[PDB]
RNA sequence: AGUUGAGAAGCUUGCUGGAGGUAUCAGAAGUGCGAAUGCUGACAUGAGUAACGACAAUGGGUGUGAAAAACACCCACGCCGAAAGACCAAGGGUUCCUGCGCAACGUUAAUCGACGCAGGGUUAGUCGGUUCCUAAGGCGAGGCUGAAAAGCGUAGUCGA
RNA sequence: AACCCACUCCCGUUGAAAAGGUAGGGGAUGACUUGUGGAUCGGAGUGAAAGGCUAAUCAAGCUCGGAGAUAGCUGGUUCUC
RNA sequence: GAGUCGGCAAACAGACUUUGAUCCGGAGAUCUCUGAAUGGGGGAACCCACCUAGGAUAACCUAGGUAUCUUGUACUGAAUCCAUAGGUGCAAGAGGCGAACCAGGGGAACUGAAACAUCUAAGUACCCUGAGGAAAAGAAAUCAACCGAGAUUCCCUUAGUAGUGGCGAGCGAACGGGGAUUAGCCCUUAAGCUAUUUUAGCGGAACGCUCUGGAAAGUGCGGCCAUAGUGGGUGAUAGCCCCGUACGCGAAAGGAUCUUUGAAGUGAAAUCAAGUAGGACGGAGCACGAGAAACUUUGUCUGAACAUGGGGGGACCAUCCUCCAAGGCUAAAUACUACUGACUGACCGAUAGUGAACCAGUACCGUGAGGGAAAGGCGAAAAGAACCCCGGAGAGGGGAGUGAAAUAGACCUGAAACCGUAUGCGUACAAGCAGUGGGAGCCUACUUGUUAGGUGACUGCGUACCUUUUGUAU
């Protein structure tokens, strides 16, 4: 239904950062995903209108592709493509490597 | 001086208008002719 | 930039450029522009030249402002006064009023504006409409006339 | 005199204006001028008749079709040996 | 099946998790005023109403109804005794729109003929009226020659042939062959009958290290998948990272198509033919322009035999052959695309391709019918420039930071004409298509001068290019 859903635990594969150990936090509906550590930006804004601040330079994740991180798989902890090969009440997220249901 | 045009609206409505076009049977055509290209008014 | 061929043209490299290119030999052609008072965008010469829209005139002061011949107030001059004043009908469509502004517009500058952004603002038994009745004229059930469209017209119902 | 009209001169002609202006002129109780609303249309209307006017177009409008009308006539026709 | 509140685009406020929240498909309910617009009128998006049954307070609100014409059907009843016209009440149907296709009604001109009246163009453009998903046409009073063929419609030949034609321009058959498709029946009127697919989905195989780089799909080095290896897109070139690609399951519920099936029409399903055939003037259609002109048509005027008859076989006549006219019904092969869906391209790549990649039949131009443009691109990702200094508290710059790169800064590349700023050499006593042949000097480079480049005092010859023409600096 999709391989990759809110909590989960990845890696990043072919990026500024791969090989980062990551956990998702956001997706978005152009299969751009916000991974909760990695891929940092930096945005000069300006102090806030309107009886707020900002100062000057605050960090924040920029989203990345969904075809660069993957599913990890603590096993062999390496990435691991997943599939739905069990469905007997529901399509379950099982891993293509070993046919063990992913948690 | 006196310029070709001195505009009226009850004029220009009982010559030109919908229920005028309408009407008549030429008139009709003028209609259907001039919505099927598309124009955003029919009636000027 | 160099270099090679009778020529159309080919080849190797310096910098810019940032992802596509086509030995060779065959095919298929929207196949090669200087000129058609050719077509559509760009930029020149004329040239910082003519003009700046009635020959009803303005001169000081004080103010604001980054900056006043033109903005506001003051004092004094001029001009229309069967209009350059008031008001209804058309027509227009928010140009009216107040804060905020001055890049563009306004034949110059603008702090000013019929110009931008944001708010505001039209109160009816009697005034005009609608409602009632008709003129010219229009449309017209039934009805006559006409290849077909349609034409004319009685009752009627619209039209200041 | 308002008002309607256009006889003369000069200015203007890239005009302030695709027909005006400043001075002077003619009619000004009627074959008058004018506001609103209607009627007549393309080999067809209207016309105190000039071939005049019918949306700055008229010896027969404007627009879309026949239609890429027809032109023994003008203009142009693009790389090498 | 875990995120969501449409697009051009931010901060508020909140709904459900594991299922019915977004989201996709079927069925229903609401559906303001305009418009065939239909209760009567109107300047389209407005005004004035009635009637009935109910509710509501000197002011209303619900709920329906209320157009003309056809057909039928009741009731009603004028001059007129009867009884038709006429008038009401009810039922059923139609009206309008749409690109092309089909059959009918009406039907031009330019132009060809090197002029032009016959003729062509052409029964074409256009304008009306009908109907259908196709229509029309069809079951012998047909063609052939003494042999025979048996409905129509469409393609290929006969053949640009016989004919026709101011015998000019031109227009042009049939007979016979080859194919596609394969049914024939009869009374609106003697006496009629006229079982699969489709709109939503779901599963869907196979990769690892190593270099350079901002970033590997690329360089290397190996392995695996295959009924799915030239797809899309991921920070650069990916069968194995992501979405997809070959087969099956379907589907509460509708739809359609073949069936049973229901009624009725689809309609399997009986004869026959009077102002009819023919005739006479006047026209059309036949390839056929009064031509020796047969045949079909119908505007005017006429008129038969009874299938022992009849009419056809290109003037006409005898002999032979072959068919039953004056009543009807019919599938298939066929024509078309405003609308869809897949796919495909020796098609376009923003002056091309739709007029229109962009908020286009818009802006604008017209009293109107009508005409009708110009307008794409930052990066892989907004990381879209905190902070400082000059400035009007601005505009614009100078830094600084982000980034692989800001001469990628609100925009890929970035040419030519046009305009500048620096550096070198030549020009203030010299006459002209502004170049070419010789040539002094100076400059900057290289071995330092023919090693090369740039300027060109002086001087000899020299009247641009195209088109028309007997000739052009003209």
């Amino acid at each position: 239904m999709q391989k990759i859903r809110r909590d989960d635990e990845v890696i990043v594969i072919a990026g500024k950062d791969k090989g980062k150990r990551g956990k998702v936090l956001k997706v978005l509906a152009d299969d751009r995903l916000v991974v909760g550590g990695v891929n940092l930006i930096k945005r000069h804004t300006k102090p806030n209108p309107m009886l707020g601040q900002q100062g000057g330079i605050v960090e924040k994740e920029a989203p990345l592709h969904v075809s660069n991180v993957a599913i990890f798989n603590t096993e062999t902890s390496k990435a691991d493509r997943v599939g739905f090969k069990v469905e007997d009440g529901k399509k379950i997220r099982v891993f293509k490597s070993t046919q063990k249901p992913v948690q | 001086m006196k310029r070709t045009f001195q505009p009226s609206t009850l004029k220009r409505a009982r010559v030109h208008g919908f229920r005028a076009r309408m009407a008549t049977k030429n008139g009709r055509q003028v209609l259907s002719r001039r919505r099927a290209k598309g124009r955003k008014r029919l009636t000027v």
